[PDB]
């Protein structure tokens, strides 16, 4: 829903005048660094489905009391419904990786995400674990080139972190 | 799908799948679509012979009209109207015709808008011929299949808000729509347009803290500003909602129902206190840090 | 709140997908448009009180009367001047939002939503901003991708607005 | 549309019951508004050709500028003005089946529906036949139940059409 | 849908033109005995489920293999049926003499009524015989009076004698 | 089921002002309440031997409810006094239809759930029918609220049976 | 849904006798004056469109905070929903005096008003004020009469003056 | 939705391990008592609606206030709503003693039973009342044999019994 | 079609479309391809967009 021009321009809206100029700077270099948001988010929504099966794999080495029976990770219904939940959490961070803004994330997510999880009895450390290793598996895969012309990359990196932690933090 | 404490949220009655009416159905199938249109559209509400519209109804019988023409034809009904659309706020009324058809809680500020400027344009009759002619709509029950509620599942397409908004809109499988708690008020009106959503709560019996409510003048945010900063004390806090508090009586309780902030390491004391008060707890939600 | 981008996120979200490649082409083509676009809403904004100055008073010059007949629309006295140039210094401001937003979201959702209504029940005709945003085409005097990127723009308010 | 005999009959089928007395209070109401609004139809159809002449001349006098410069709403040359006779000739023709209706559905299925649509998409203004419509209450002179039902009809017209 | 009123409206509007004197003239008198189309209405909608009987009664005198199984009214759902079918024919004859055009009995009755009768094997004879009966019933109640002032009646007798045989050959 | 609430309700489907046809309507109510105010007074005066008179008759209409003992009929006396409550409860809801202008205090009290009430009791509904025969045989007026209140009572007795 | 028909009624269920005599020549009183409630609901709602106008342009010409970027009537769209909300507020004005009872006002406005603006970020204080400015003009409107039989309205006065004070505070 | 059979099957399976063979045998004594509870099931829904009308005599003959007008169960609506409610929990308590656990009765009248009856006004004491002698009418159609084989029936008697404690501390 | 506007709830008249060769449109999953629907003029052009959005062309349009 917001993008970081619809930011600038809401922003520039609720003051009601025209646009800085040094703003403007601020988004040529965003329009700059956008082949690398192509980048970024071309390469972890390559390796996407794998970076979900190894957070889950992370996940059901560490606490095996979800696999154990009457666990809430047990049944395969609830297994499916977990790579369902943690895909969808990836999903949400492409989008917002993509967009530059943090709002289509927590406008779709933060909502709802510790209600239901407090409402099902989900407990809500195991995803918050899991997207922690989520997020530092898809800053791995993100942040090393494969056969990749070179750059730097800090700000992505720092992009995509934040993100995370506001999943963590959303989850809890 | 729940099946975990399915029968504290009461979402375990709706468990069934939906009702399909068939291309050749006999008297009796149809009997049974009839009623699941009459239960599900107006809210498990019950309804009398003299207000049973059975002219309408033997239309849709004979095959001539479909399924979603008959919800369609009971939603432009005058009953609907004097149970749903009469006593009830206009804001409410959108938010009653978002469970009634579609099956769900709505999703933003956005609906309520052009829900309420089409009833300003254009009139409910119009109104209703939106909500049912939509892609929303067609995509879970095109023809055949009564509206029923969707929002447990995910169904490729739910905000996370509408699973728990509902919770405020329907309680149990008992509770008949037109009846509820708040009665003339919205429940969702208030959640909207500050975009926030309210604890989950279950209905009755089965969770006896069903009682509280919050206040409307009163938020009450579930963060509580900082992990506790001013409470001072070093672990995370749990918010903690209490339903009634009628031991303490008249001079030293003006309100039953209230939320505390607590950290853990008191909260097995103040636990012990709401219990002497014989207070009983809605809901215990962790709040921050 | 018609972003190219947001667009394309609104279609992922409805068929449920990952990202595909149709985005990062989406992401291209929105990159290639800001790359004039920013500095076009630079001249814009520089220019933009000139502008707005030069079009109130060919729109007063276009028709003599609501600078003649005393009505609550038209600018009989100095107070009407003042909010017929607000409205068009309104206009030219959602202008530049809708250009440097790379769609046609700002000026949908802040002027093209009730436009006509407010005209109706204030009795104003939309072809005295129609005739200001000609005129606004005319002035801005700007070549390239950027200009003609802008002035579909105006046209786009231009129809809509009739 | 809008008969109250027939809106009875909607409510009943809504309904689902046979007719009650409260339509048969309706039908009174409509007799006790016909057993007039019949004679002042016949007066109104009578007086309608100096109404609407009367009309297009207040108008013309009313904003001198349609009259001046040429443009495709305004009455330029003569076909302009016979276009705009027309159209207030249709006005009263409207309001004339309205009274005799006895509810303003000749006036909502043949002007209310579209008139705003298409005053925007031809430029029109609508506050023309606003003051045609004035001219049209202050000259048929009427008195009694039956001229303040008509004037309560023309200023539903004003109403929506502003 | 379409009244008396509205369908001189109707006319004058395909027309194009004002309404002529005489037809005013005409609307006059039908505002003149507008009283007697409600003393008509409500003494036949005083006594119209009783007729309903009576009529249902003559046809199940006169056709016995109705009520013979295997007849199609021999069920007790189809009986009910049966009984709903003439009440809502006798529904909208006083739908349309209220309104005083036919055009609500044709428009909500003549379009399907034939179509239902020969697509579910529902003899036309019976209930064609049977709407003749209740309109002759109908005409009984509503002419003589009871303790009700006096006056002509033969102009109301013509328009439901009207509506029951565009019933009658409706169903036929 | 009151004209003015139904125009409101009709005007609000609409989502329209006030037309001129709720004028008119509004015009019709007073039209009607200026006699049936008189109307439900002389009721309200008759109204007790209205219903004894009724009671008394539909006794005599049928023996047998005070013959056989029964649950429904009146065999001993408190039967009698239900009965008679009922009747009561018939005339005065009567007297609620002819001052509200419509049938809504008659539809709403009685008329929704009349008849599965009398087949769950094992209730005849001809006897209540037998005694608004009596009543409207009884009432004795003249004029538009007569048939005006006839026409309500026979509403009653249509939608019993 | 409620009239002051319906009201005596409610009252003489609710203690389950029949209605007293006094009540009854308030009730005739009443429909002595529903003429008087005919001419008032007509001559306001002849005006009605116009009234709303006026009650924003004294709005507009107090309070310019709102017209000024920023604020919450700024913008078109919102503008649009401003006169939206006076002509709705009018509109259950005018369905409460036709009706002669507040019940379809509170019962429709009452509930979710003050809940609307303070859920938005609506300034109640203007819509009080504005609701109290736009009474006034219908009170200027309703009372004067422009050749119209004289007659005494102070009844109607008190009865509108209430509805909108009910309405300002409603929304204070 | 759970029976005795899934209950066991569900405590199995949080525990996670095969079935015990004493709860086998338990199983085997069930399924050896599956006659009676047909012999039961079969008695009190034969007697069911008869039931139904007695308890609400006791219930009317004990509180007259509520056939009193201004009561909650005085309207025609409101009694044919009285005996609607009556009925389905004794459909619930047949359904129940039917599947063998009170998981059905729990999980379709616990929830929202207490919740109508405060939200409407509802007195729950009658209820609670009415259900109580209801169930002792209930106890008393299924115990006594009329023409049926002997046998002991005490375990039914408390299955009965607790399903009416149930219910009646449901409704309070 | 029965009734004319009365199960349809609108006075306006009914166009009844019958549409064919409908496969996989969305969701519903409906159980034969061709079928026949009653709509009014008053919702026909939300019907017509549906039907073509879902992939069905119409066979035979005749105002009933
Ligand atoms: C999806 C199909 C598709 C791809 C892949 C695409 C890639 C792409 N990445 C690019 C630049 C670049 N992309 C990167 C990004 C990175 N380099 C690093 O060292 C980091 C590991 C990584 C960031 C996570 C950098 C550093 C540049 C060049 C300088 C810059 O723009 O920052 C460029 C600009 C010119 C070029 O280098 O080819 C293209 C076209 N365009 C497409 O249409
Ligand atoms: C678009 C935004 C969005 C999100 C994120 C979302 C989540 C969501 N996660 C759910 C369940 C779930 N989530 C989990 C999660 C886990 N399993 C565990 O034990 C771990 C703690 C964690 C593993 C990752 C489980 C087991 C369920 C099923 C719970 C149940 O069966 O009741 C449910 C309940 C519905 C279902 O049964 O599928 C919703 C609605 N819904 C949304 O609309
Ligand atoms: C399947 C589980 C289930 C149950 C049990 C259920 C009960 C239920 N009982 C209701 C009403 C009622 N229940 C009563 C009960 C009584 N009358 C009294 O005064 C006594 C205290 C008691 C006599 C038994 C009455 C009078 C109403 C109507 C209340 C009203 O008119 O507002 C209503 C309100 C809807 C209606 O008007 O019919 C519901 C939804 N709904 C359910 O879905
Ligand atoms: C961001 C986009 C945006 C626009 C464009 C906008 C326009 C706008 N112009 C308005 C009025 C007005 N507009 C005019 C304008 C004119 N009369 C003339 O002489 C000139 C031909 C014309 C100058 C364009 C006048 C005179 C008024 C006040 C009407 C009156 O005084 O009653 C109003 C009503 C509120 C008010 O000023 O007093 C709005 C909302 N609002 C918006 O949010
Ligand atoms: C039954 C109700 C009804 C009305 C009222 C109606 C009006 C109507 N007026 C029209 C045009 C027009 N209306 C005008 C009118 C005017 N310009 C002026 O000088 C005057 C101020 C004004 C006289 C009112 C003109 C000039 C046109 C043609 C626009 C142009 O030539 O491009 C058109 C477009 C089609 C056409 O004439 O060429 C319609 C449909 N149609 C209807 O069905
Ligand atoms: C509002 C206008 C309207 C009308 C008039 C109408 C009639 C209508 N009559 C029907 C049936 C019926 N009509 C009858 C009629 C009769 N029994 C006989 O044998 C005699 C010949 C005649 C006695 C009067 C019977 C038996 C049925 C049931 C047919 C069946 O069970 O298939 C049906 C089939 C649906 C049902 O089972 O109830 C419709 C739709 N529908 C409408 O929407
Ligand atoms: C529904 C409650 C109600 C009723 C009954 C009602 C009746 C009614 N019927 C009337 C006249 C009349 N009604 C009739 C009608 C008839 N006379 C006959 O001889 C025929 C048998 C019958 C026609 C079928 C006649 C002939 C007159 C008087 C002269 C005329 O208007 O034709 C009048 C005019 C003055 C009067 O006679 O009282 C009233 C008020 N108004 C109401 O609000
Ligand atoms: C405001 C409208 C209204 C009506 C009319 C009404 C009637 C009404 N009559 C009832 C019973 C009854 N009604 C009767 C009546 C009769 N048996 C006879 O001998 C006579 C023929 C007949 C007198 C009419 C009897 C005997 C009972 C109790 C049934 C029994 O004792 O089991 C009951 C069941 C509750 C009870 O009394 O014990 C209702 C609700 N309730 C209402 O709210
Ligand atoms: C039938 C009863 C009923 C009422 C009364 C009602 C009011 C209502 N007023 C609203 C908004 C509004 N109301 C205003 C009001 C104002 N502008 C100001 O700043 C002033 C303080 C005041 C001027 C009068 C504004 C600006 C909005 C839009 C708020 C937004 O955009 O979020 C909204 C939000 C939906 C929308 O965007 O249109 C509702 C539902 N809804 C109903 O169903
Ligand atoms: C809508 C089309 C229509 C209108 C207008 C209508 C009006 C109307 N107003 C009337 C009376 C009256 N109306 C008024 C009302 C007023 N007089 C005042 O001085 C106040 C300014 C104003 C109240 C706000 C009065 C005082 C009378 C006469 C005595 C009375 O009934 O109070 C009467 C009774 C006889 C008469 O005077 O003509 C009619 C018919 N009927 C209609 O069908
Ligand atoms: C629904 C049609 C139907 C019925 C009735 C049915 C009954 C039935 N009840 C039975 C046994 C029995 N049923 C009972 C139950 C009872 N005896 C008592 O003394 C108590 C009063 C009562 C329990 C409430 C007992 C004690 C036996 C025999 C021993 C036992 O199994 O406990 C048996 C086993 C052999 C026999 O006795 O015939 C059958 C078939 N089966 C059916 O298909």
């Amino acid at each position: 829903m917001f993008d970081i021009f619809t930011r600038v321009v809401s922003q520039a809206d609720a003051r009601g005048e025209f646009i800085s100029s040094d703003k403007l700077e601020a988004l040529k270099k965003v329009v700059a660094e956008g082949t690398k948001r192509s980048d970024a988010v071309s390469r972890m929504t390559n390796n996407a489905s794998s970076i979900v099966t190894n957070a889950a794999r992370q996940l059901f080495a560490d606490q095996p009391q979800l696999i154990a029976p009457g666990g809430n990770a047990y049944t395969n219904r609830r297994m499916a419904a977990c790579l369902r939940d943690m895909e969808i959490i990836l999903r949400y961070v492409t989008y917002a990786t993509f967009t530059g803004d943090a709002s289509v994330l927590n406008d779709r997510c933060l909502n709802g995400l510790r209600e239901t999880y407090v409402a099902l009895g989900v407990p809500g450390a195991s995803v918050a674990a899991g997207v922690r290793a989520m997020g530092k598996a898809a800053v791995a895969i993100v942040m090393d080139p494969a056969g990749v012309t070179s750059g730097d990359c800090s700000s992505l990196q720092q992009e995509i972190e934040l993100y995370f932690e506001t999943a963590a933090k959303a989850v809890e | 799908p729940v099946t975990v404490a399915a029968s504290r949220l009461g979402t375990a009655a709706f468990d069934q799948s939906p009702v399909e009416l068939r291309a050749n159905y006999s008297r009796d199938d149809a009997q049974t679509v009839i009623r699941a249109v009459y239960r599900q559209v107006l809210g498990n509400d019950y309804v009398m012979s003299s207000e049973r519209l059975t002219a309408a109804e033997s239309l849709f019988t004979n095959g001539f009209i479909s399924v979603r023409d008959f919800v369609r034809a009971v939603a432009q009904s005058e009953l609907y109207k004097e149970k749903f659309l009469y006593n009830n706020f206009q804001t409410r009324v959108i938010e009653l015709n978002f469970k009634h058809l579609l099956g769900r809680a709505p999703y933003d500020e956005a609906e309520v808008i052009e829900h309420l400027d089409r009833y300003q344009n254009e009139g409910f009759e119009a109104d209703i011929n939106s909500y049912i002619d939509s892609a929303e709509y067609t995509e879970n029950f095109g023809d055949n299949i009564v509206p029923y509620i969707r929002s447990y599942v995910v169904q490729t397409g739910h905000r996370t808000v509408g699973f728990t908004r509902m919770f405020s809109l329907q309680r149990g499988y008992a509770n008949s729509d037109r009846a509820q708690i708040a009665g003339n008020a919205s429940r969702l009106a208030q959640e909207l347009a500050r975009n926030t959503t309210s604890a989950v709560v279950g209905p009755s019996g089965v969770n006896e803290g069903w009682a509280f409510r919050s206040a409307a003048d009163d938020y009450h945010p579930g963060q509580s500003l900082g992990g506790s900063t001013g409470l001072s004390a070093d672990d995370q806090v749990v918010r903690v909602e209490v339903a009634a508090l009628s031991t303490p009586r008249y001079p030293r309780i003006r309100r039953s129902s209230r939320v505390f902030f607590v950290p853990v390491s008191r909260l097995s004391q103040k636990l012990q206190e709401i219990q002497r008060m014989g207070g009983r707890v809605a809901s215990i939600s962790p709040a921050g840090q | 709140m018609k972003t190219p981008l947001t667009e394309a996120v609104a279609l992922a979200d409805s068929q449920g997908r990952f990202l595909s490649n149709t985005e990062l082409q989406y992401l291209y083509g929105r990159l290639r448009q800001g790359a004039f676009a920013l500095e076009a809403a630079q001249t814009l904004t520089a220019k933009a009180d000139t502008l707005v100055n030069g079009a109130a008073q060919a729109v007063y010059s276009k028709f003599p009367y609501t600078t003649s007949t005393p009505g609550n629309n038209f600018a009989a006295d100095q107070r009407g001047k003042d909010k017929c140039a607000r409205d068009i210094g309104y206009y030219l401001r959602m202008v530049t939002y809708c250009l440097v937003a790379g769609g046609t979201g700002p000026m949908d959702e802040y002027l093209i939503a009730g436009v006509d209504e407010i005209n109706r029940t204030f009795d104003l005709s939309p072809s005295w901003y129609v005739e200001a945003l000609k005129h606004i085409k005319a002035n801005h005097g700007l070549t390239g991708d950027a200009a003609t990127e802008t002035n579909n723009y105006i046209d786009y308010a231009i129809n809509a607005l009739s």
